């Protein structure tokens, strides 16, 4: 089979500057009718793969003029003028010049933004859950760049571990920023000990961390 | 015009056999040939094969040959892609695409199909509100949402308002518990002035399962 393989396999771009992508093949991908079979495809998470170039150097219907492609032989190109928001995902070269088609492994375009600092929400058990034996409180960073903020969860000021999982979104489509969730969970009576549940957020664009608290049973 | 619109997600244990369909809509089924295409992190994206709507023959690629099955049904406009004794390495998201320029590109997509080989039997969510309160508000913004807890296998679906409410909607990736159960939350930010008269409701929806939850988050007066 003919391996499809992309350099580099990330890229962070500031909005409006260019972006380039490499495909290699391991053959020749001249199809016996004499064309070159190959398209570039743009997936976004929990999304199928989206058709932005063919044979080589068509920009299918729709796209935007900012991409383009290039290449012969083995050395296939894809390139975007100026980067945008909506241009995040993943980039992957494809042939189908030879049985069978086969794909590039991916390249991953992060947009970088200017620094924005999360928004934090706290979110005490619901009482339906309460009902069942078991507390659930959801700590909630929103859109924020760089993706890099850390939480921690304080039980009455004590620093909590082996407690909580979270969960990072893909970068934003519109706004180029991530959003975190955080959820600590206990047993309806381990969650009965304590009084003041707190999350400390911490990011680049806080100068000094965020705390977001409740006292149990006040609501 | 053109859709595609697959089967839902489902688990199958080891050696169980597993037929995704593809309903095609908005073009003539015979025109174009319809393909498979498997999505699995490692192998990443594998193209399995093109079958001919017409004589209904298939050219597969040969790492599928055998192990997937791939037929059309021209009274119904559907293309079935069977995998037989399913292995943990089956485990994938498998679209179905087509093209519409002879063999130039493929132009549209389905949605894919998310099929888990497991031992473990599915298990539905348990859906809890996120309540809005002055703890989830920030200037005049109001945080809500859903938390879907304890299900197995992956994918939940989390649309707000039956799809209308999209703007500001985080659906966060699931996160795997101790007990190799999923969980995840779906959040949106809404303007805090408007609590009073806007009617925010989480459709989740658990396909392996056959779990439909509709959960309206009633804002709380703390
Ligand atoms: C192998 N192949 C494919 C596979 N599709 C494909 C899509 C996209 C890509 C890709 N991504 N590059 C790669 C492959 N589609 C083909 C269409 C024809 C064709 O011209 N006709 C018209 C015949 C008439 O005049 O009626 C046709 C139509 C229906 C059935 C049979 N023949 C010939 C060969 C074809």
């Amino acid at each position: 089979d003919i391996v499809m393989t992309q350099t580099p396999l990330s890229l962070s771009v500031t909005p409006g500057q260019p972006a380039s992508i490499s495909c290699r093949s391991s053959q020749s991908i001249v199809h016996s009718d004499g064309n070159i079979y190959l398209e570039w495809y743009l997936q976004k998470p929990g999304q199928s793969p989206k058709l932005l170039i063919y044979k080589v150097s068509y920009r299918f219907s729709g796209v935007p003029d900012r991409f383009s492609g290039s290449g012969s032989g083995t050395d296939f190109t894809l390139k975007i003028s100026r980067v945008e928001a909506e241009d995040v995902g993943v980039y992957y070269c494809f042939q189908a010049s030879h049985v069978p088609y086969t794909f590039g492994q991916g390249t991953k375009l992060e947009i970088k933004r200017t620094v924005a600092a999360p928004s934090v929400f706290i979110f005490p058990p619901s009482d339906e859950q309460l009902k069942s034996g078991t507390a659930s409180v959801v700590c909630l960073l929103n859109n924020f760049y760089p993706r890099e903020a850390k939480v921690q969860w304080k039980v009455d000021n004590a620093l909590q571990s082996g407690n909580s999982q979270e969960s990072v979104t893909e970068q934003d489509s519109k706004d180029s920023t991530y959003s975190l969730s955080s959820t600590l969970t206990l047993s309806k009576a381990d969650y009965e000990k304590h009084k003041v549940y707190a999350c400390e957020v911490t990011h680049q664009g806080l100068s000094s961390p965020v705390t977001k608290s409740f006292n149990r049973g006040e609501c | 015009q053109v859709q595609l619109v697959q089967s839902g997600a489902e688990v199958k244990k080891p050696g169980a056999s597993v037929k995704v369909s593809c309903k095609a809509s908005g073009y003539t089924f015979t025109d174009y040939y319809m393909h498979w295409v498997r999505q699995a992190p490692g192998q990443g994206l594998e193209w399995m094969g093109e079958t001919n709507p017409r004589n209904g023959g298939t050219t597969y690629n040969e790492k599928f040959k055998g192990k997937a099955t791939m037929t059309r049904d021209t009274s119904t406009s559907t293309a079935y892609m069977e995998l037989s004794s399913l292995r943990s390495e089956d485990t994938a998201v498998y679209y179905c695409t087509i093209g519409t320029s002879g063999y130039d590109y493929f132009d549209y997509w389905g949605q894919g199909t998310l099929v888990t080989v497991s031992s473990a039997s599915t298990k539905g969510p348990s859906v809890f509100p996120l309540a809005p309160s002055s703890k989830s508000t920030s200037g005049g913004t109001a945080a809500l949402g859903c938390l879907v807890k304890d299900y197995f296998p992956e994918p939940v679906t989390v649309s707000w308002n039956s799809g209308a409410l999209t703007s500001g909607v985080h659906t966060f990736p699931a996160v795997l518990q101790s007990s190799g159960l999923y969980s995840l939350s779906s959040v949106v930010t809404v303007p805090s002035s408007s609590l009073g008269t806007q009617t925010y409701i989480c459709n989740v929806n658990h396909k392996p399962s056959n779990t439909k939850v509709d959960k309206k988050v009633e804002p709380k007066s703390c």
